[PDB]
């Protein structure tokens, strides 16, 4: 398929890998009773193992000669062949959360700079203010862009201290 | 105020002795002598380690380097409120007096002192190292 | 011998002179500051380079600077 | 070198000989290899392949090069 | 009680609660959606 | 002053040191060199013979060990000579001078090698 | 003649959360709040430095006393958890039935993110992590037979933990003892000798005589644990006890009539190990604690408190005065009743040395049933208590130097033992310096000699048993003397105290519990490595204490304090002159020396003691390769580190896979620490300047100014990570190895 890979659902090594893991679990099972606590736990593990291998094959991943899933990172190859969920979609999932956390913290830091004693508002958090800013961060991409266009996102070069040069 | 003259026969504190005293340097290059007056017999700490009792009246000690003499001077002055002075003594018998150089301790401003190594500029107004290059020796821009 | 320089930003606090553990520095009269006194370095041959004077200077940047230079028995702080 | 050029695939090059008085007899035997007179070190710098490629074929070829470079030095 | 709630607002206490909450959420998600590798 | 102690200041110890060749003044530096060299040279052969690489050979052990002791004395003699060159370039005892030490080093070589040879003769 | 009495102050302090909301309240410097990130570290560094918060000794003592109640309360929570987890998450009941085949386990993990694989197959129809703390063996010896008994102890542990925290609050906020109360050293020793150690030993003897001995006698006989009489039935029914021990038929009359020989059946002096369980006889252990109880109770009546009779500790010290030591022990009593640091320096030194002695004696004389054949527990306990002793000793040097800087006053010390020691410190350090150089050459040089001779094909020139030999003749003589002690010098002892001296091996469940240990050339060489690395650690720590106040380099070091980075680049450079830095360097050498100790123990035991007993004989885990291989550095690298690390690196995919992960993670933390040790904060402060510029550019710069760690904190952070990574690496390597094969 892509880069010589093959779908895991059609991979011989991938299928053999599942048997090896289940065989290991089964070997430990036969030293217990039918419905003892250890036996129930082992059976639960085997169910998750079978579900995991079905899900990855159902997801249409690609397996190498090693018979293990490999991920596609190029946006063009991902959208071309329906691998957007491996890296491409999670890329924009993380950035939204990462910007959320960073934007909320920046809003709080600006908020307390106006207070009389900003330092005491950092070791001792103003929880009522933090919760207020936590909820308003859901729209950070909109607020972040509007700050950039209005020119209030960055400090002026003349207001930033620098070393002699 | 006139430069004091050292009296080699001045009595010394009651001290057993230690291994932290003078070495062969004192016999070849120089050593230092500190003298002071004691109001009453008291126990003080030797910079070389241990405790010594200062006799009432004049006292004299010999040390291996200048910093040891001025370390004892700080103790005597700050804690026991005395006024010591020490010299530099050479093996040839010459004696050089210092601290106080002019009789007044340097912390207190005194008329007659001449400023030394004073630059009438800020640190940020020194020239660049390139401009003092090939001056015959490694020279900092601060020197010129 | 090390090099010790006093710059014209001195405010005559005397802290460098008190800090020095070898009596290298002293205060002299001056007219360039409110205290009317300035630090001086007349005995740099006894300087060891500890830089306790720089630790004690309040001015920013420092008004007393020590440039470590040629070594000797006195500047190397040897008692042997 | 002259033996190596004949069968470079199955001969280990020799760097230089060993004269270590601290060696014991097992050490002397251990480092004797490649049909050498005595203990030797195996070369790893690839000078054999380099020199063989550029046309060197005999020990006298290497001797003349050695004297020439000593003169250039 | 005002001072006690002020103590709970100190940085170490907030971080412990916040990461205890954050860790719990991630642990619980993986308990009900085990082995997530692809968004799908 | 310095910390008095019986080891540093005792009568019996002082007398013993004063009779050693190093501290026995009034003797020519060359003669002191021979006396010192003989003592060290004689002892130097012991460890080489018993624990050398050829210690288990019946007759070669004595020769090899002593021959190595002679070599070490030669190296030590060089150390003595160059020490005098560096130390004395420009006082009570003649030994501590450029002229005295050079004689001292020469005597050590003669005495030391004689001691090594004398040690060998004792064995065979 | 100040009377010994209870003295307190009522309501010294108010119980309020006000100060919980004002960090740094304890110190004047930090009370103003933060301006730079350095304030945060200073808050935690100085929190428990009571002596620097206030100059009042009484206020310092009261904080120490209550801070100790908090430590006791924490141990009870920890102890309660160990007993609780034994009741609810352990296979202890199954283990009692089949101790030789079931692996102890008391921790279970939840089934999340696939970590349930760590619940290994330990036996008894149970899945869990195998434990090496030895709690199962301890519980069996005391007579615990059900999880109910474990559960009740855990509940009692929590009640004690609550009592400890109440006591701390009570004795600080409600009724705080005064300074004169804390200074009754004579009274404290009397109560702690006869009351704490004395009655504690007697009380435990009561438990062993009435609970442990009957229960373990039946357990060894093969009785099912559930069918054994309960401990209270044994206490109430003298008839039952008489069956097990006929001496109980006579009651306590023999004790009061001095017919103590009547109790020979349960107060024995056998010596050796119990063949059935491989541990010390409990009847021997009961007579031990009865004898120890009398010795300490007598010891607790030595000091004079209120009734004339007894000794004054001050008078004893001042009477011991000789010709060689000037004034003598004068002034020590005032030092040791006014300086907490001086007391801590002594107590840490001996408490740490005691922990190391415990490690040696417990392996050689296994005191619990089935402790010896559990090689994982033997290795873990020896290694754990050696590390505890090592850290405590280094602390003793740290707090001896703190006393020297802060609590030392020359006026009280003139020409006494303490003063005279300071006055020849150059003589002491110069001689100890030479001894370390001598020991390093003549111990580690031998290994280099052997490695070079072996590589040159000259095995006959090596130091070994088949070559030039170095026999520990002195140690071998002592082994033989103790082996023959029962014949002539200890006639009433049936056997030697340990099977290490000599004799025959004891095997339990087909495995060796203990057998004679032979000392050869390799043992000679390794022991002199120990003497070398211990002497160097003394040099570093003793040097810091003797030169804490001044030296020929810094004549006024005391004024700089105990913990400062340097006195500048002058005099050639004065980095790491403070006494704190001698502890910092001493920690590395303590770690170096104890690592060899626990490698010596691990290889010697597997090679020469531990193994499986069979018809032909004893086959050891590593097959007796210590004698021939441990005389070269290459032998340690190949035969010990490379070969035995096979278990840990093959652990993935099994219940031991956790040790593999920690083995890598420990390697990481160790290497991470070298970043702090090899660098200086000058580079990092400049790096933060550029990083701060980016935050300023985005209006996201913090109000608390970022600062690179201080010079001292860089060294403290470095050594802490260095120790954690190094020690955790050995910890994973030992457990994954011994659990897999042992
Ligand atoms: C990190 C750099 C990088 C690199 C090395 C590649 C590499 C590749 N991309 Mg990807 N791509 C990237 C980032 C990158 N991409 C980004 C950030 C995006 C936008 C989110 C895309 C969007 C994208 C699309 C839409 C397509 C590719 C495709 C390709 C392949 C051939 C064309 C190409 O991009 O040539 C080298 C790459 C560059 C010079 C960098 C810019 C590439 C642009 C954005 C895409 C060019 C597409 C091209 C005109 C398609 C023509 C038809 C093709 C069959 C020949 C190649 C494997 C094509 C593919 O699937 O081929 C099988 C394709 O259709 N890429
Ligand atoms: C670079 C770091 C990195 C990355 C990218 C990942 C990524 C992943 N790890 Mg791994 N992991 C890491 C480091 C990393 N790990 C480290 C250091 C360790 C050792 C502690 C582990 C130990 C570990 C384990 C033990 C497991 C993973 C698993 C996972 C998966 C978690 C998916 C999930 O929880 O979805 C949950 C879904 C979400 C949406 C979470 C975010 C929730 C917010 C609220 C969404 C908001 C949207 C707007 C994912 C593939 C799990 C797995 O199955 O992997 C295949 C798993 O079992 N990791
Ligand atoms: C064995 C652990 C231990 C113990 C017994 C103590 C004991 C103490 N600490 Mg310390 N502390 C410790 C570990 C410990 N600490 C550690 C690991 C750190 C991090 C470096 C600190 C950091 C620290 C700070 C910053 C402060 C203390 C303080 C105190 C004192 C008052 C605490 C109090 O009122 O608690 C009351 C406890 C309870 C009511 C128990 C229930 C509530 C808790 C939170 C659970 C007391 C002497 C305070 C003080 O005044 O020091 C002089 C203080 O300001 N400690
Ligand atoms: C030294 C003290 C100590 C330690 C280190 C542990 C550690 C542990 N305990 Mg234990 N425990 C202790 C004391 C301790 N316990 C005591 C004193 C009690 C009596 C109240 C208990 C009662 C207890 C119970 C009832 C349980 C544990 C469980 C656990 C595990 C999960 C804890 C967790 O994540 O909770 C969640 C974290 C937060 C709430 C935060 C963990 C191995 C659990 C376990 O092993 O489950 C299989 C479990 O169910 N512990
Ligand atoms: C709820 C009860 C209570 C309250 C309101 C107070 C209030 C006060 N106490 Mg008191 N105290 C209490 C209980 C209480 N105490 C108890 C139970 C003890 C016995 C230990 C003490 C012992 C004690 C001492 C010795 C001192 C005080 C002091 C103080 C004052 C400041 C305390 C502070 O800043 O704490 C904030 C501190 C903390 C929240 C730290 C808590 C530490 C505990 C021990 C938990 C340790 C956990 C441990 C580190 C866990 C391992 C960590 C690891 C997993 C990372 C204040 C008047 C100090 C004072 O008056 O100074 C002038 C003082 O010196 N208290
Ligand atoms: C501290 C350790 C300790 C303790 C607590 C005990 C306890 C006991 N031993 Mg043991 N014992 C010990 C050490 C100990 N022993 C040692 C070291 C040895 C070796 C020499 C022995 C050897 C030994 C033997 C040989 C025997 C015992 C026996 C006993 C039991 C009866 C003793 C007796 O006759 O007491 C007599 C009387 C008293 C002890 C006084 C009791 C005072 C009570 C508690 C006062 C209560 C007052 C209160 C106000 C009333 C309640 C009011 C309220 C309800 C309202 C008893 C359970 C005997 C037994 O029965 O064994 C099974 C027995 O035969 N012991
Ligand atoms: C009975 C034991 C004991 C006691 C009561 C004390 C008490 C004291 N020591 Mg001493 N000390 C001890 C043992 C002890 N020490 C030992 C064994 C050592 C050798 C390591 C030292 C070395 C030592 C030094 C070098 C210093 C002290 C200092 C002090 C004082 C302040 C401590 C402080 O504020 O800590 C505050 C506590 C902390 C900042 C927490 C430290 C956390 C460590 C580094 C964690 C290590 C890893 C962890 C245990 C496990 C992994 C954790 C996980 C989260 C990854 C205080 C009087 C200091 C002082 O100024 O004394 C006058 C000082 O400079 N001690
Ligand atoms: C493997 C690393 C290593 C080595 C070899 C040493 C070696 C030494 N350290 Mg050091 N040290 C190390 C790591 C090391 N350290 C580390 C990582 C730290 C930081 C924590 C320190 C911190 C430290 C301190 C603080 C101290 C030492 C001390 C010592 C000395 C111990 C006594 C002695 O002289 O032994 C004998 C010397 C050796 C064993 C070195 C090897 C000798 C070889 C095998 C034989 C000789 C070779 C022979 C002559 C042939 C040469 C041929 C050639 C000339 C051609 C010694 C020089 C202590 C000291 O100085 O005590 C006096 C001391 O105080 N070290
Ligand atoms: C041994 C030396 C005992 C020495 C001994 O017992 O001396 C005894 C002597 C005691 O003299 P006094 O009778 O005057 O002492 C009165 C006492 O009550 C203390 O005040 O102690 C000293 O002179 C102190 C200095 C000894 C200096 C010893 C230097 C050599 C150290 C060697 C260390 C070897 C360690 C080996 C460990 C196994
Ligand atoms: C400090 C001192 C602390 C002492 C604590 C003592 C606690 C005692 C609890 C057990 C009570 O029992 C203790 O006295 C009983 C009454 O004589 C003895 O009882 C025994 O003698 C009785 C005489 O009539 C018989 O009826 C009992 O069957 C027999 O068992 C127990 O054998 C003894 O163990
Ligand atoms: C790396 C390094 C630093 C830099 C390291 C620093 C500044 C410490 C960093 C500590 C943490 C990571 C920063 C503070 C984190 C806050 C508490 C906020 C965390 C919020 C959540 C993510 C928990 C030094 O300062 C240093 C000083 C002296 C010698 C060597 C070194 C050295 O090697």
């Amino acid at each position: 398929d892509i880069a010589g890979l093959t779908p895991c659902s059609e991979s011989k090594a991938y299928a053999k890998l599942e048997k090896k893991e289940l065989k290991t679990l089964e070997k430990r099972l036969k030293q217990y009773e039918a419905d003892s606590a250890p036996a129930v736990a082992l059976k639960a593990t085997m169910e998750r193992t079978k579900a995991r291998f079905a899900n990855y094959a159902k997801a249409g991943l690609l397996c190498g000669n090693d018979g293990l899933p490999h991920l596609i990172a190029d946006p063009g190859l991902a959208l071309k062949y329906g691998h957007a969920g491996e890296v491409f979609i999670p890329t924009f999932g993380f950035l939204y959360v990462a910007g959320y956390i960073g934007y909320v913290g920046r809003q709080y830091l600006i908020a307390v700079k106006g207070e009389a004693k900003p330092t005491d508002k950092e070791i001792i958090i103003d929880v009522p203010l933090a919760t207020k800013l936590a909820w308003q961060g859901a729209g950070w991409p909109l607020a972040a862009v509007q700050e950039l266009q209005r020119g209030t996102l960055l400090e002026k070069e003349e207001n930033i201290t620098v070393s002699p040069r | 105020w006139t430069v004091p003259t050292l009296n080699p026969d001045t009595p010394s504190p009651i001290f057993g002795g230690s291994t932290g005293g003078l070495l062969r340097k004192a016999q070849t290059e120089e050593f230092y002598v500190i003298t002071w007056e004691a109001k009453k017999e008291q126990i003080f700490e030797m910079p070389t380690g241990g405790a010594a009792i200062m006799r009432q009246g004049p006292n004299l000690l010999k040390f291996g380097k200048k910093e040891q003499c001025l370390a004892l001077t700080t103790q005597l002055r700050n804690k026991f409120k005395l006024t010591p002075c020490f010299y530099r003594v050479f093996p040839d018998g010459k004696v050089q007096y210092l601290h106080p150089a002019d009789g007044v301790y340097p912390e207190k401003v005194n008329a007659g002192r001449v400023g030394a190594n004073q630059n009438m500029r800020r640190i940020g107004q020194n020239v660049n190292p390139i401009k003092v290059k090939f001056s015959g020796r490694m020279m900092s821009p601060a020197e010129i | 011998a090390h090099i010790v320089k006093i710059y014209d930003t001195c405010i005559g606090c005397t802290q460098c002179v008190r800090a020095c553990p070898l009596d290298v520095l002293e205060m002299v009269p001056w007219d360039g500051c409110k205290a009317s006194q300035m630090a001086s370095a007349p005995r740099t041959e006894d300087c060891v380079g500890c830089k306790r004077c720089e630790t004690a200077c309040p001015t920013d940047f420092l008004s007393v600077r020590v440039y470590l230079g040629s070594e000797s028995t006195r500047s190397m702080g040897l008692s042997y | 070198f002259e033996q190596w050029v004949t069968d470079p695939v199955h001969i280990r090059p020799i760097a230089h000989a060993i004269w270590d008085p601290h060696f014991g007899q097992p050490a002397v035997e251990a480092f004797t290899r490649g049909g050498a007179s005595g203990p030797v070190n195996i070369s790893t710098s690839g000078v054999y392949q380099w020199w063989y490629t550029i046309g060197m074929r005999t020990n006298q070829d290497l001797y003349v090069g050695s004297v020439f470079l000593a003169l250039v030095s | 009680m005002k001072d006690f709630t002020t103590y709970l607002s100190t940085a170490p206490v907030i971080a412990t609660i916040w990461f205890t909450f954050t860790a719990g959420l991630l642990i619980e998600i993986n308990r009900y959606f085990p082995d997530p590798l692809v968004f799908s | 002053g310095m910390l008095e102690t019986p080891v540093t200041s005792a009568p019996i110890v002082a007398t013993y040191l004063s009779n050693l060749p190093a501290y026995r003044t009034g003797v020519a530096p060359v003669l002191r060199g021979v006396e010192i060299g003989l003592a060290h040279g004689f002892l130097l052969a012991g460890p080489f013979i018993k624990l050398g690489p050829l210690r288990n050979v019946p007759e070669t052990a004595e020769i090899a060990g002593s021959l190595s002791a002679a070599g070490l004395v030669l190296i030590l003699a060089l150390c003595l000579s160059i020490y005098g060159s560096a130390q004395f370039q420009s006082a009570r005892d003649p030994l501590f001078s450029a002229d005295g030490w050079s004689e001292f080093a020469a005597g050590f070589l003669v005495g030391g090698e004689a001691g090594v040879a004398w040690a060998y003769v004792c064995t065979q | 003649a100040k009377k010994v009495k209870i003295a307190v102050d009522r309501n010294p302090v108010e119980t309020s959360f006000e100060k919980w909301a004002k960090p740094g309240h304890f110190s004047r410097t930090l009370s103003k709040g933060p301006n730079t990130t350095t304030w945060i570290w200073n808050l935690h560094a100085d929190a428990h430095d009571f002596d620097s918060h206030t100059s009042d000794l009484e206020e310092i003592s009261r904080k120490v006393f209550s801070a100790h109640f908090g430590q006791l309360g924490i141990i009870f929570i920890w102890l309660s958890g160990m007993y609780f987890h034994g009741a609810r998450f352990s296979n202890y009941e199954a283990w009692l039935s089949d101790p030789t085949h079931i692996k102890p386990s008391a921790q279970v993990v939840w089934p999340i993110v696939g970590q349930e694989i760590l619940n290994g197959d330990v036996g008894g129809g149970f899945q869990g992590i195998q434990i090496t703390s030895g709690f199962f063996q301890l519980w069996r010896a005391s007579g615990i037979t059900s999880e109910l008994q474990l559960y009740t102890t855990a509940i009692g542990g929590l009640v004690m933990a609550a009592a400890m925290f109440f006591a701390g609050w009570f004795h600080y906020h409600k009724a705080a003892p005064k300074l004169e109360w804390f200074q009754n050293v004579e009274s404290m020793l009397n109560h702690h000798l006869g009351g704490l150690l004395g009655l504690g030993s007697l009380a435990w003897a009561g438990h062993q005589i009435h609970v442990s001995l009957p229960v373990n006698k039946l357990l060894d006989a093969g009785v099912d644990p559930k069918e054994i009489p309960l401990p209270h039935d044994l206490l109430l029914n003298r008839a039952i006890m008489a069956d097990l021990y006929p001496s109980f038929a006579k009651g306590i009359a023999p004790f009061f009539t001095l017919n103590w020989s009547e109790y020979s059946d349960f107060l024995t002096f056998k010596g050796g190990l119990n063949p059935v369980t491989g541990g010390l006889w409990l009847s021997d252990t009961a007579h031990h604690h009865v004898a120890i109880a009398v010795l300490f109770l007598v010891a607790g009546h030595m000091y004079r408190t209120n009734w004339g009779i007894g000794h004054s500790m001050k008078e004893i010290l001042e009477a011991h005065r000789g010709p060689f030591t000037g004034e003598g022990h004068v002034g020590l009593y005032e030092i040791l009743t006014t300086s907490w640091h001086a007391q801590l320096a002594i107590n840490l030194a001996l408490f740490g040395s005691l922990s190391i002695i415990v490690a040696h004696h417990m392996y050689a004389m296994p005191p619990y049933p089935y402790l010896a054949t559990d090689y994982g527990t033997q290795l873990s306990l020896f290694t754990h208590h050696t590390w505890i002793g090592g850290f405590c000793i280094v602390g003793a040097g740290a707090h001896a130097a703190i006393f020297m800087v802060r609590d030392y006053d020359p006026t009280n010390n003139y020409n006494n033992l303490l003063d005279r020691v300071i006055r020849h410190r150059d003589a002491i350090i110069s001689h100890l310096n030479w001894v370390c150089i001598f020991l390093g050459f003549h111990s580690f040089g031998l290994y280099i000699h052997n490695d070079t001779m072996s590589a040159l094909g000259r095995p006959q020139d090596m130091f070994s048993d088949t070559a030039i030999q170095l026999q520990p003749v002195f140690a071998q003589w002592i082994q033989n003397t103790h082996f023959l002690a029962p014949q002539l010098t200890a006639p009433n002892a049936l056997a030697a105290t340990s099977l290490t001296w000599g004799g025959d091996l004891v095997a339990v469940g087909g495995k060796v519990a203990m057998m004679p240990i032979s000392l050869g050339t390799s043992d000679f060489m390794v022991h002199h490595i120990h003497a070398f690395t211990i002497h160097v650690t003394v040099l570093i720590l003793l040097k810091g204490v003797l030169f804490a106040r001044s030296s020929r380099l810094i004549p006024d070091k005391a004024n700089l304090g105990f913990r400062f980075p340097c006195d500048g680049p002058g005099r050639g450079g004065t980095c790491q002159v403070s006494a704190w830095d001698h502890v910092f360097l001493g920690l590395f050498w303590m770690y170096n020396s104890l690592s060899i100790v626990i490698f010596h123990f691990s290889w010697k035991m597997q090679s020469d003691v531990w193994g499986t007993v069979t018809a032909s004989g004893v086959s050891h885990i590593t097959g007796g390769n210590f004698a021939q291989s441990a005389n070269t550095i290459n032998g340690w690298l190949r035969d010990f580190l490379w070969a035995q690390s096979s278990q840990v690196i093959q652990s993935y995919g099994s219940a031991l896979s956790a040790y593999g992960l920690i083995f890598l993670g420990a390697h990481f933390v160790w290497a991470f620490s070298l970043m702090f040790l090899f660098s200086g904060r000058g580079y990092w402060q400049e790096l933060i300047e550029s990083i701060v510029w980016a935050h300023n550019k985005l209006k996201v710069a913090p109000a608390i100014q970022p600062r690179a760690l201080s010079i001292t904190q860089g060294r403290a952070v470095g050594v802490a990570h260095y120790l954690l990574g190094g020690i955790a690496t050995t910890w994973s390597f030992f457990l994954a190895r011994i659990i897999s094969v042992g």
